[PDB]
């Protein structure tokens, strides 16, 4: 429901899928050869089938291949900064992988929006959509767009004609909380007859 | 920011045993995977090992397979090596390193990889015949045919010593544009130079003063010889 | 295990790009890890590219990876290069038992003109000679490019013990310089009637001489 | 002679603990009541707490309500502080305290606290973000034109240094005739810096041997800065 | 949650009789347990008076206490003033919520003529400029008596950021050495065309300017 969905969110409005009271295998999430890189970051990747969950926070979006390295701890940038944040000692993984064949367009795909001009980095785990014109002059303009004001949101352009450095992709990060409560995401228990 | 410390190499007799450590700050070192590298001088990068994040899993090199240990703590937020059995070509600066993925994969083939963009200052062991010997130090004036407006090099020669590293800054520091340390030079009998100078105009002549500074710390010694340019006596 | 072969040394003006071929002569090495680290000499290694082309921060965009799928190689192109980008390039990654180095790059960019190269001698002083020790000294400054070869040769016999040639080193002038020692017993010293600092720069020998007068 | 000693406070990072301590001698210490005071620069003293004799009863003030902890080991003859979740404002010089007494009063009417007789010597607490740094002294070269009959002005300048305590004296403090340290002041930077100049004769100037001690304990730092007469030529 | 009010200072000649006010703005501190304590400047504050008509050891007879209920209060008579105990008093007891301090009151006592004020700018000195270092010291010494206030103006304009004055302390002829520090930036610092280092002490003011181009 979450990587095949229907539907995709902006990165400046990422959306947030709540994951409770389910059982969820991993096993065809990591030996899949059709996703570009699965960034793990706090546990592990791989032997963590030994570790059960209370809830689990899944959020999604839609970035350029430059990016990439951008979605992690101690980095910096445009969505590292005034979009998302991941603190140092996030627990979870990202996963991202080509969007190219659903979403370019000839004429360009302009739908996916993200936030360029902000006055300070985010928290983490903090969206921010916020439409308030920045100013980046001493002068205010009293909300009129000008030479002192400008659209702190933008798009970039999505065309098949773009390199594989450039070609769109969809990214996907997991963060799992653990409170004072009983687990409810769990892996399937070994089975035998 | 985050930032890795490494300290414990030094003057180390062959065939003993010794202890090092990889300091960490800024992020998180339980949730990462740690790692040990040497880097020769004249040579490349030489990866000795790797571990877990959690220690479980453990990743060595053939060519001193067996011959060392690796460890970390997860607590004092630490990460060891217990290297052994020191040989020539292990002169090497040890490199702590932060791994940019955890254990990603291809989508087949899931293995903790390592992946390097933030490393640590560096320490370097050193294994070698000559002793740490002390040096004698020169002082460097300018030839008489630097004047009239002209530049005119000058300053002070440090040859024959041991071990690595020495440090050259002009008036201790006070002057920083022309301090150009010329690169150690390893001399066949085992010991070291090289040069380091400042440029200034000719109308300095007679009136500014030269203290040339020698920093040779693994060895601790200084030469503060009055620097000048040598008289035209006979 | 594996082993990596890197051009030791390619020469390009910063106008151009530049490739090299991370060849890996056994297995494969598709669908696996990839890293790349630069150099400045004297320093640590700086990470180029991970997995691909995927780049650090703070790094110029110019630099790019790629591999050869068919030929079961690497490569990286920097478009439009700089005389700041002298640096030596190193191939790394992991086949999964270890890790495997390349044999390492010397870049040159041919961005300002070559030096001729003038070298002079420092024979030893006469109160150390007391001890039976004495080192040749050699100085070569001021050669462009940086790629040199220093020999040593005792009456046209060329000499290979005790020979060090240093790695030549960035200049104010924008030009390179190192040296080359030779410490001999005085009785090597006294036998061979003289001796040369052959120095090799792409192609021209450049050499000086010293004599035994000065040391008595 | 009744005395208390101080020592223990210094630079700590804000949300840590640290333990505080007082000590003295000369009297009976499991009886006497005791007390402590802080005191931030610029402004009044304030209360902190109290401790009877038998380390049963314990009252607090309102600002460090269950954040404090004191108490003595009568044995050791110590008494001990527990300062927990540092604030901004808690830089202070702390004072450990005396009463006249144990616990006494008088009218029916009354309660198991008295007075202030005795003080301590002080004790300095850091609470910021600025870590260690050493001191920079410079030779502040008094000006040439004090000669034939007058009174030079030179000194040694401590600048950038953190934290206290720097003690600047001359002849290594043999020489106690006309020094005076002026205060120490932070700057916007969060540093440190402070003169100290010493009225000597203008006739000593060139003559006698002048360094000026300067030690920063701390940082293991202590620096030996000479004055010379200044090379004001072409 | 309470405070004694007295003060700032008191300035009066060594043949007369001078007293200290400790009253409360509300509660009521008849019949209870006083004390009062001394702190010159810049040590150990030292005991002076607890529960009234008591004294110390190692203090003369000029002090005497006293406390009244009409306006709840309690009073410290001192005859016979003399200069070496100018300082600073507070006052302290258990009162009906917690143990309270009070503010502060100087003493001043005219045993040495008045002065005019001196003034002595110091700009940075030469090596700082390029370290981007700034740290404006006025000096003011050899005033009597000692209490001086010191503000900081650039252009003519108030300066309040980065202020900070010393507190004058005894000198060995009897004076006082005051100094006031002010933080700039050295790209601030040589922006204001001049400045001031106004001394305001017993109403006369002598000023000082200078240029901040004399450092080069
Ligand atoms: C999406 O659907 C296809 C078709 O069944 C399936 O192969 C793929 O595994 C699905 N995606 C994920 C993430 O499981």
């Amino acid at each position: 429901e979450v990587f095949n969905a229907t539907r995709f969110a902006s990165v400046y409005a990422w959306n947030r899928k709540r994951i409770s009271n389910c059982v969820a295998d991993y096993s065809v999430l990591y030996n899949s050869a059709s996703f570009s890189t699965f960034k793990c970051y706090g546990v592990s990747p791989t032997k963590l089938n030994d570790l059960c969950f209370t809830n689990v926070y899944a959020d999604s979006f839609v970035i350029r291949g430059d990016e990439v390295r951008q979605i992690a701890p101690g980095q910096t940038g445009k969505i590292a900064d005034y979009n998302y944040k991941l603190p140092d000692d996030f627990t979870g993984c990202v996963i991202a992988w080509n969007s190219n064949n659903l979403d370019s367009k000839v004429g360009g795909n302009y739908n996916y929006l993200y936030r360029l001009f902000r006055k300070s980095n985010l928290k983490p785990f903090e969206r921010d959509i916020s439409t308030e014109i920045y100013q980046a002059g001493s002068t205010p303009c009293n909300g009129v767009e000008g030479f002192n004001c400008y659209f702190p949101l933008q798009s970039y352009g999505f065309q098949p004609t773009n390199g594989v450095g450039y070609q769109p992709y969809r990214v996907v990060v997991l963060s799992f909380e653990l409170l004072h409560a009983p687990a409810t995401v769990c892996g399937p228990k070994k089975s035998t007859n | 920011q985050v930032q890795l410390v490494e300290s414990g190499g030094g003057v180390v007799q062959p065939g003993r045993s010794l202890r090092l450590s990889c300091a960490a700050s800024g992020f998180t070192f339980r949730s990462y995977g740690m790692h040990w590298v040497r880097q020769a001088p004249g040579k490349g990068l030489e990866w000795v090992a790797f571990i877990s994040y959690d220690g479980s899993d453990k990743y060595y090199a053939d060519s001193v397979k067996g011959r060392f240990t690796i460890s970390r703590d997860n607590s004092k937020n630490t990460l060891y090596l217990q290297m052994n059995s020191l040989r020539a070509e292990d002169t090497a600066v040890y490199y702590c390193a932060r791994d940019l993925s955890a254990g990603h994969c291809t989508g087949g083939v899931c293995y903790t990889a390592g992946g390097i963009d933030y490393w640590g200052q560096g320490t370097l062991v050193t294994v070698s015949s000559a002793s740490t010997k002390g040096p004698s130090v020169f002082p460097l004036a300018p030839s008489s045919k630097s004047t009239s407006g002209g530049t005119a090099a000058l300053g002070c020669l440090v040859k024959d010593y041991f071990p690595e590293p020495v440090t050259v800054s002009w008036n201790s520091g006070a002057l920083t544009s022309g301090v150009h340390t010329f690169p150690a030079v390893l001399q066949s009998s085992g010991l070291y130079s090289l040069s380091s100078v400042v440029t200034v105009p000719s109308s300095s002549l007679g009136t500014q003063t030269y203290i040339c500074n020698v920093n040779h710390k693994p060895s601790n010694t200084k030469v503060d010889k009055r620097v000048e340019p040598k008289s035209c006596d006979k | 295990n594996f082993m990596l072969t890197q051009p030791h040394s390619v020469s390009e003006s910063p106008g151009k790009t530049v490739t090299i071929s991370c060849t890996r002569n056994s297995g494969s090495i598709a669908s696996n890890y990839v890293q790349w680290y630069q150099q400045r000499p004297g320093s640590a290694p700086t990470t180029v590219i991970y997995e691909d082309n995927q780049r650090p921060s703070g790094v110029p965009d110019r630099f790019s990876g790629s591999i050869d799928s068919s030929s079961n190689s690497a490569s990286l192109t920097i478009s439009g290069l700089k005389t700041e980008d002298e640096a030596d390039y190193y191939c790394h990654s992991y086949d999964s038992d270890n890790v495997v180095f390349g044999g390492g790059t010397k870049l040159t960019v041919l961005g300002q003109p070559k030096a001729a190269p003038s070298v002079t001698l420092f024979p030893p002083s006469s109160e150390e000679l007391q001890a039976n020790k004495a080192t040749l000294v050699c100085l070569i400054s001021d050669f462009y490019p940086g790629a040199v070869t220093v020999a040593w040769k005792a009456d046209s016999s060329p000499v290979k013990a005790g020979v060090e040639t240093t790695t030549p080193s960035k200049q104010s002038n924008n030009k390179y310089a190192a040296s080359s020692y030779l410490s001999l017993t005085p009785e090597q010293w006294k036998s061979h009637r003289s001796y040369s600092c052959q120095v090799t720069h792409e192609g021209s020998t450049v050499e000086k001489t010293v004599a035994p007068t000065e040391c008595s």
